[PDB]
């Protein structure tokens, strides 16, 4: 009966049911294995680092955006936050909008991970590293605003007040006082879940407005600007129901 | 490997998920309110089965000139559910909501009587517990019916014998419109289960 | 009888015969005097690659340019016991004897060093540990590799990566002839076990 | 289904009937008054081979004579039971009962000797042990046969050896005729069970 290397054919019990991951073998009888005889890890990769999960991998940050922000320009991202909005043509000026979580879904190498799965559960993590050296001074608002992109207009963060804006879920982010400033964007959706396949769908959109416009010195400078970057990860994950199919934009 | 043909009745069920009736209870308790777990409660609420019957006046009119319509259509609970039972037992609730558009007496009333099913007004007397209304001051009958049979169980299907149940006349002096709902009684229950027939969906008459 | 095809796994021994260690022991007690058990006691014996090894004076000779003949032969243990195995570790030993049959310089001398497998002897230069005898005295070198890998275990194919395990440089300042015996140290051994190869056997020219 | 041919071993009796024993009790309690469970109480009673077997005066003859004659026919149990079975063991029984019509001498006398089996009167003396009897007082014989074998067991075969077992002579002075019965001693038995022979039936000699 004792042989090595090789295993041969015999007769075995007559209902066998094997479940691998998520698919279940039935055989007539129990498969003939062979497996190696007193198996060892001849490797060092579990002595190297941790295997890391699809919510680890998830969970890291990834530069979405590095903004430039030069004093002495009217242009959207330096023009500040409008008192009142009285028409459309005339809306509030904004440095950058992200959809979300798409931004993050299509960046940092996570939609290979997200890849045949149906159904998610996330909350956005937003940081952003601000620098300015210190003669330049301002404030932005880092605000969201649910459905912005499909709710009527009198109710988007778009088309309202100064005071409307910063009644938003937001942060404040001055140069001298707040380098950084960190965000948590809950699970927006008002579905069990985020559809990876069906609904390419946004439900929160985030945006960066601006209190005070770049205050630097009178002299025209090259000096007088800001930079910014801004990083973009998942938390409270759940991929849970595998599929086929795949959304073709991510 | 054995000749055989045989069953091993093995059963899988998917997707290493949570208990369904935990689950089941979370989503009720924030989408529905309530959980319907039986049928009868259905029979218990009142459903249209005529949203407009018109009648003659000083008719004596047998409720069965309605029900043998409409228990074939399949609209009301007591009839989409009588298809998939052969037997029922227990009274009957009917309420008539008065939609008369006309005046044609000063004093208008409604009165119902028993009569034996599948008999006719000339054969049964106005005799027996009644129930009378006025639509103006009250423009809902709410009649009941009870289970006055030889029988213990009244088949959906025909007989030889006539006259072993009781049923409703419906009486009114002048031409009145009615919105007839119907239901059971707390004891009216359907048969013993059967197979379900086909159901009739949308229909496009279309040009060829 | 049923329709059945199955493996019973019977067994038969047949002979009524004693047990097979105390004969087997027996027997060695009276005509072998020692019990092999393992294979890997023939990798610490020592055996002939080959029975002359002629080399140029002055010449730094990788060794590797002698096993790479002689490990597709299946002559020595260490070849043939290798076409049953995928993987070795461990250092190797090699002996040369001196058949040198003239007389070059006063003074004969071999010297041994290191060089990285499969590497030749214009790319590795002539430090690290080294080895010196001198034919005339000691004409047995008796030089040790030890395993100096970047890997637990050497694969018996090719690869990508070179220069990954130690071997040894052979020097003579005069043209010698040898006797190559080669073994594994007392930590070679080979890896894990698969199919055997066809044997090379008689071959017998004939006039056709 | 499994494809498969099998026995199970059922066995079905019918008719939620009484226990077979006591039944059969009674009823040979009122129409029998006897229970035969054995046949050598068959061999034990004595049944005709021969209702009239004449003889001539002053000679010795063999009871073979008849016996080879009987034992093919199947008339008495001696024979008919010895189809059944290959062996025998045991002595046996013959009464003559007298039936001579016609007076040869003043005194008539039977006589009986011993004999070897398949012997004839030519090979064998008239003495050892005999018995006489005298019809006209006593119109049987009575005589017995023992065991008087080389073996333990004789076959109802032919064989190479003769004279193995004892047999009879039957001497009369006259011409004597005799109803022949035969039976076996309390020690005659058969041997072991084989199957069973055709029967002979009711003979029609019709005219064609």
């Amino acid at each position: 009966t004792n042989v090595h290397n090789t295993k041969l054919a015999s007769t075995s019990a007559e209902n066998a049911i094997e479940k691998e991951q998520i698919t279940t073998f039935h055989d007539v009888e129990t498969p003939n294995r062979i497996d190696t005889p007193m198996a060892q890890d001849t490797s060092s990769a579990r002595s190297m680092d941790d295997t890391h999960s699809i919510i680890q991998f998830l969970q890291r940050p990834v530069l979405i955006d590095n903004i430039e922000i030069v004093a002495g320009t009217t242009a959207d991202n330096n023009t500040a936050l409008s008192r009142y909005v009285l028409d459309r043509t005339n809306p509030q000026k904004y440095i950058k909008q992200w959809t979300l979580p798409s931004t993050v879904l299509k960046a940092g190498g996570k939609a290979q991970k997200l890849a045949n799965f149906k159904y998610l559960r996330c909350d956005v993590q937003v940081k952003i590293v601000l620098n300015a050296n210190p003669f330049i001074a301002g404030r932005l608002y880092l605000a969201y605003s649910p459905y912005d992109d499909k709710v009527a207009p009198e109710r988007r963060i778009i088309y309202t007040s100064r005071a409307g804006v910063t009644g938003y879920p937001g942060v404040e982010l001055d140069f001298q006082l707040d380098n950084s400033v960190e965000m948590t964007i809950p699970y927006a959706s008002f579905q069990e879940a985020y559809d990876l396949v069906s609904g390419n769908e946004d439900f929160v959109q985030l945006y960066l407005f601006t209190i005070a416009p770049v205050l630097g010195p009178s002299a025209e400078s090259a000096n007088s600007k800001v930079d910014l970057s801004v990083y973009m990860w998942l938390d409270n994950i759940s991929l849970v129901i595998p599929t086929y199919r795949l959304n073709p934009n991510l | 490997i054995n000749l055989s043909n045989k069953t091993d009745e093995n059963t899988i069920s998917f997707f290493d998920s949570g208990d369904p009736e935990r689950m089941n209870n979370e989503a009720l308790m924030r989408g529905c309110g309530e959980q319907i777990v039986n049928l009868r409660p259905l029979l218990r609420t009142f459903r249209t089965i005529n949203d407009n019957w018109s009648l003659a006046a000083n008719t004596k009119t047998p409720i069965t000139d309605l029900t043998n319509t409409a228990d074939a259509e399949g609209r009301d609970y007591m009839s989409y559910l009588s298809f998939l039972y052969r037997f029922y037992r227990g009274g009957r609730r009917y309420k008539f909501f008065n939609t008369t558009p006309l005046k044609q007496s000063q004093t208008c009333y409604v009165r119902s009587f028993l009569i034996p099913r599948n008999y006719t007004a000339d054969e049964i007397n106005t005799d027996g517990p009644s129930h009378i209304t006025y639509p103006v001051i009250n423009p809902v009958h709410e009649v009941e019916v009870p289970f006055y049979s030889q029988y213990r169980k009244i088949p959906i299907a025909s007989t030889s014998d006539k006259g072993y149940d009781s049923s409703l006349m419906y009486y009114t002096n002048v031409g009145t419109q009615q919105i007839v709902a119907r239901a059971g009684n707390d004891d009216f229950t359907f048969g013993w289960m059967i197979g379900t027939p086909q159901l009739q969906g949308i229909t496009k008459e279309v040009a060829n």
